[PDB]
């Protein structure tokens, strides 16, 4: 109710598109800007400081790549000051196909400091021809059984796999290399059990670096019978770690797939030595076998995995999402068909775990799981994740993850669905800890296209209780725009009026030229009555879609006075708690 | 049955105060010690103050009708609204002849609609047979639509873009969001060669973007060429649709602007705005009087079902896999939209509140509701909707209409407060104040000069 609307500051780049303003996030250093690109421009990330008042756009070191869609998605961790954003717009076609997938940036520091990145849940192209190399161990740890069971794991590879456009080769590696078959040769017969009929076990030791460059250089080759228009793929298999050391850059345009088996890979550090071979994401190259009788197991993942249904080709991963306790995670509403879904990411963002709906369900697809995900953390209770399918049948549902506890795994404990068709239910979701006592009680899920009752827009608050969520209350929005879109942004704002208790802002950016309502943190939940709204016609004359996001975290400039940031059309604002 | 005062120092002052408060226009009524305030209170308390039923002011709500093709009846209402308190008034609807018919054939092109589109080719005169069936006069119009061509619901390989069809099939036109192709005629010919050139055509994800297509239909009267008649806009597909947020996958940020955006008859400039939201559309159709007919297949039925709540003009129809029975669709929707009456008002301030009663034929009431609501309406039978208006506040002059959906009938309702007790004529009491101040309401309000009270 005490933010100062007269003294509001307004803060534009003058080349600003419609979309600066998308995202806004008040970090340690200033305040991040979100600008994604209209029509043919690109998009960007700008930096704002209070002090200067101007917002310059920030260059990205690293990155070969940036579309339209860079400044969609900006998340920051309340613990450490990290930066998140990604990239939902990286375009590529394999063969006729197009896909399209994210491209995610790490900034431990801030924007201008060192950045890490990664690309989650990224579906390597693999066309209609594919000549696969197999790589197999023959070093001296090999029992000839565990040698056959190598061999019978090939030949069945092979046998699924005639009557498809592979071609195949093979090669023993010990200490020293032997192509045991070509493409070519491969092409005279296609009978695995007689290309693989002289091979003799080397029993020496495990040369898996000069072994890669061997297959890069020496076997894939045209006049060996390679397709200079197949896609490269290779499968190594090894018992053990590497014997020698260097550098596969020579393969780097292989597709490689790694499968470790046996006692030799017991340890998970030993199992990671094998992520250096392999491509990316580790959780999808990386098979490691505790015994060799899994092999037989395997042809499900390394035939059936290697287009009217897709998987993750078009998973759209990055358009959302968090960052919590330095755990990320990016939403892929793509995946499964837009059924959806959202991405673990390992911290150095170079590997992933997805998780979607289960089971999948003819009713589940177009969903658009993972449009929205966002960490509800607790210190005591168990630590879980709500994200929003806002497209679920027509209407919308949010699904509630939990934490994977002890040894165990990802759990989907809660499904909350929505009413009104078109609604978007879930299309917003916001965790607020109103005590700042560590635990998350509260889920408040925005329905931002709710329709009747002459208003537009709708917050539900859901508070934790034993058995699960339970819908407490409403955040009362004004009657008069039925098409106001209150709640496309729900954000908790830290304590703006000197109470202890957290408050919310919900942004509702097409009442007219857009509001931002204040809901005052009381004990036991949150006033369902806003304490204060704040008309964008009164901040700017021109302004549009004022409300279309908030963030109040911080206190940019140190005079003792929380800041609010609020996006709007070209536009970003900040407003001042006064007494 | 209560009256708070706070400063009355007349009658007007005392009606406003409250509810409640009532008003003694009684000559010499006041004691010298006690102010003009005594002459508001409740009605009981006047009464045991000495005041005459007759002198008591106590001015109450009213309906006022002026009536002057008997199918919403009366055309003007005046209320005089007094705080607090309901007028009621009946509004006649008299179902009539029905209108000619403007329909509007906007059908899906994705492949799965292949076979839909060879039967509906040679269906023009079929469907301008079927309105002249219904009423007289009938016209058709046809526009198609497949999705917006940006990744991820098209696929942007410029082979694709070419053919989003199967490799096989080659009688494929490219994507494209909405196309009008006919402009409403009773020409079947027209029809069907205009019709004959469409293609069929191909997209990437399940749901497809014909709320974009529903929304350039009702924003472009002109082009669509619609008359001053019932409007139905066929919606046929076998799919799902996009709508407001979707587009955010293909980074389309900018809200659906409701305006009309035909080039050539194309909505070329689609990929600039976001899908329509439900609400949005519903209030477009709404606007232009525009009731759409979603024709969709068996697996979207309950899906499309859903739509009429937010949509009150609006039908859903089980489509074939062929659309061969669309023809029927048509006439049993027609009959679900005709026999189904709404009476609803237009946006009012937060000063009014209007409820209706609904007193059906089908042997059906509802009281006291929002919106005004029967079924099984027959030509030709008469039903009544009771229409309650309360007043919060003495209100400033003001006006709102009433429509029976579906139709440009209105009744317009003119609202005035009553917060001016209508006293007593001076005469016979004349001499007056033993001054030049003149009376109203039994209470002297003295011409400016010396002033006071006696005068
Ligand atoms: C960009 O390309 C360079 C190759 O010069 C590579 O080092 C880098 O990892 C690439 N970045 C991404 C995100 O793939
Ligand atoms: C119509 O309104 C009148 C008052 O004008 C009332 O007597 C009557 O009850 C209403 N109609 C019905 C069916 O009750
Ligand atoms: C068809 O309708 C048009 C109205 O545009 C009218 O000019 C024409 O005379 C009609 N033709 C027939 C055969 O009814
Ligand atoms: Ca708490
Ligand atoms: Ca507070
Ligand atoms: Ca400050
Ligand atoms: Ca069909
Ligand atoms: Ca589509
Ligand atoms: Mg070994």
């Amino acid at each position: 109710y005490n933010l100062d609307v007269r003294g509001a500051r307004s803060f534009s780049p003058p080349r600003a598109g419609r979309h600066f303003g998308y995202r806004v996030l008040q970090v340690g250093n200033g305040v991040i800007v979100g600008a994604p690109g209209e029509g043919n421009s690109t998009g960007s990330l700008y930096q704002c400081q209070s002090g200067t008042g101007h917002c310059l756009p920030v260059t990205l070191r690293g990155s070969n790549y940036t579309s339209k869609y860079l400044g969609m998605t900006l998340a920051t961790d309340p613990t450490d000051g990290s930066i998140l954003a990604c990239d939902p717009g990286l375009s590529r076609t394999c063969d006729q196909n197009t896909y399209l997938s994210g491209l995610c940036y790490l900034f431990r520091q801030n924007l201008q400091g060192p950045m890490l990145q990664g690309r989650p849940g990224f579906q390597e192209c693999i066309k209609g021809n594919v000549d696969l190399v197999f790589l197999f161990d023959g070093s001296m740890s090999l029992q000839p059984d565990e040698f056959q069971k190598i061999l019978d794991f090939m030949k069945d590879v092979m046998k699924k796999l005639s009557n498809t456009s592979y071609q195949f080769a093979a090669v023993q590696f010990s200490t020293s290399y032997k192509t045991e078959f070509d493409f070519s040769d491969y092409v005279k017969w296609k009978d695995p059990d007689a290309l693989l009929k002289h091979v003799k076990h080397m029993l020496l030791l495990t040369n898996t670096f000069g072994a890669i460059n061997y297959v890069a250089t020496e076997v894939f080759r045209e006049e060996l019978g390679a397709r200079p228009d197949a896609t490269k793929v290779l499968i190594i298999i090894t018992d053990g770690e590497a014997t020698d050391s260097g550098n596969i850059d020579a393969a780097k345009d292989i597709i490689r797939y790694i499968i470790g088996i046996g006692k030799h890979f017991q340890t998970k550090e030993s199992q990671e030595t094998l992520h250096k071979f392999a491509s990316k994401p580790a959780s999808e190259f990386v098979k490691i076998l505790d015994t060799f009788e899994k092999l037989k197991d395997l042809f499900t993942e390394l035939q059936k995995k290697i287009l009217t249904s897709f998987n993750m080709e078009l998973s759209s991963s990055g358009i959302s999402a968090d960052l919590s306790r330095g755990h990320a995670v990016v939403g892929a509403v793509g995946a499964k068909d837009w059924a959806g879904g959202f991405l673990d990411l390992k911290a150095d963002l170079q590997d992933d775990t997805f998780i979607g709906n289960e089971p999948l369900t003819p009713e589940v697809r177009a969903g658009y799981l993972g449009y929205t995900v966002t960490w509800l953390p607790s210190r005591q209770k168990t630590s879980l994740l709500a994200s929003g399918a806002p497209r679920y049948q027509h209407m919308g549902r949010v699904l509630l993850f939990q934490e994977p506890q002890g040894g165990g795994h990802w759990s989907q404990v809660q499904t909350i669905h929505g009413t009104q068709i078109g609604s978007y239910f879930g299309g917003e979701l916001c965790g607020v800890d109103v005590d700042q006592d560590g635990e998350t009680e509260l889920l408040l899920i925005g329905a931002p296209l709710f329709y009747g009752e002459q208003r537009g827009g709708r917050v539900f608050i859901y508070q934790r209780r034993q058995l699960g969520f339970e819908e407490v209350s409403e955040l009362q929005g004004d009657p008069g725009y039925p098409l106001g879109r209150f709640g496309e942004a729900i954000t908790a704002l830290t304590d703006i009026n000197g109470d202890g208790l957290v408050d919310v802002a919900v942004g509702a950016p097409l009442e007219e030229q857009g509001a931002v309502y204040i809901f005052n943190g009381r004990h036991g939940g949150l006033s369902p009555q806003p304490s204060q709204r704040i008309e964008g016609t009164q901040v700017l004359s021109g302004i549009q879609w004022f409300g279309r996001s908030i963030h109040g975290v911080k206190d940019l400039e140190g005079d003792g006075l929380a800041d609010v940031a609020v996006g709007a059309e070209s536009q970003m604002i900040v407003l001042s708690s006064r007494p | 049955q209560e009256c708070t005062k706070f400063k009355v120092s007349s009658c007007r002052e005392c009606i406003e105060s409250g509810p409640g408060c009532t008003w003694c226009q009684k000559l010499n009524f006041t004691g010298p010690g006690d102010p003009d305030s005594i002459r508001c209170d409740t009605r009981p308390q006047l009464l045991m103050r000495g005041c005459a039923a007759d002198d008591i002011m106590d001015p109450t709500s009213l309906a006022e009708t002026q009536e002057d093709q008997k199918q919403l009846s009366p055309q003007k209402v005046t209320l005089y609204l007094r705080p607090g308190q309901a007028a009621a008034f009946n509004v006649t609807f008299r179902r009539a002849k029905g209108y000619p018919i403007d329909l509007y054939y906007l059908m899906d092109l994705s492949y799965s609609m292949l076979d839909d589109l060879r039967n509906v080719k040679k269906l023009g005169g079929d469907l301008l047979r079927a309105l002249n069936e219904i009423t007289e006069s009938g016209r058709i119009g046809f526009g198609s639509f497949v999705d917006k061509t940006v990744l991820p619901f098209v696929n942007t390989h410029p082979d694709k873009l070419r053919n989003p069809c199967p490799n096989k099939e080659k009688e494929c036109q490219p994507p494209f969001a909405f196309r009008h192709v006919l402009k409403l005629t009773n020409n079947s010919n027209q029809f069907q060669t205009e019709v004959g050139k469409q293609l069929i055509s191909g997209n990437l994800d399940a749901p497809e973007g014909g709320l974009d297509a529903m929304m350039q239909v009702a924003a472009c009267p002109e082009e669509i060429g619609w008359r001053k008649v019932t409007r139905l806009l066929v919606f046929a597909t076998d799919d799902g649709f996009h709508f407001a947020g979707d587009g955010k996958l293909g980074a389309i940020l900018t809200p659906n602007d409701g305006r009309c955006h035909l080039e050539d008859n194309l909505y070329k400039r689609s990929n600039e705005f976001d899908y329509p939201s439900v609400g949005q559309l519903a209030h477009k159709l709404a606007e232009n009087n525009i009731q759409p007919i979603f024709a969709v297949t068996s697996r979207m039925v309950k899906t499309y079902e859903k739509l009429t709540e937010i949509i009150p003009k609006s039908a859903v129809g089980e489509l074939s896999e062929d659309s061969s029975n669309v023809v029927q669709l048509i006439k049993n929707a027609y009959n679900k939209l005709s026999s189904r009456v709404f009476l609803d008002h237009n946006a009012l301030p937060d000063t009014l509140k209007v409820t209706y009663d609904s007193f059906c034929s089908n042997g059906v009431t509802h009281r006291n509701q929002p919106r005004g609501d029967c079924d099984g309406v027959q030509i030709n039978v008469p039903i009544t909707f009771q229409v309650k208006v309360t007043a919060t506040e003495c209100i400033q002059e003001q006006s709102f209409v009433i429509r029976a959906l579906g139709f440009t009938d209105i009744v317009t309702v003119q609202v005035l407060p009553q917060c001016e007790c209508r006293c007593r004529d001076q005469s016979r009491d004349r001499s007056l104040c033993h001054g030049k101040g003149f009376l109203e309401c039994g209470i002297c309000r003295c011409d400016t000069g010396y002033i006071g009270k006696n005068c």
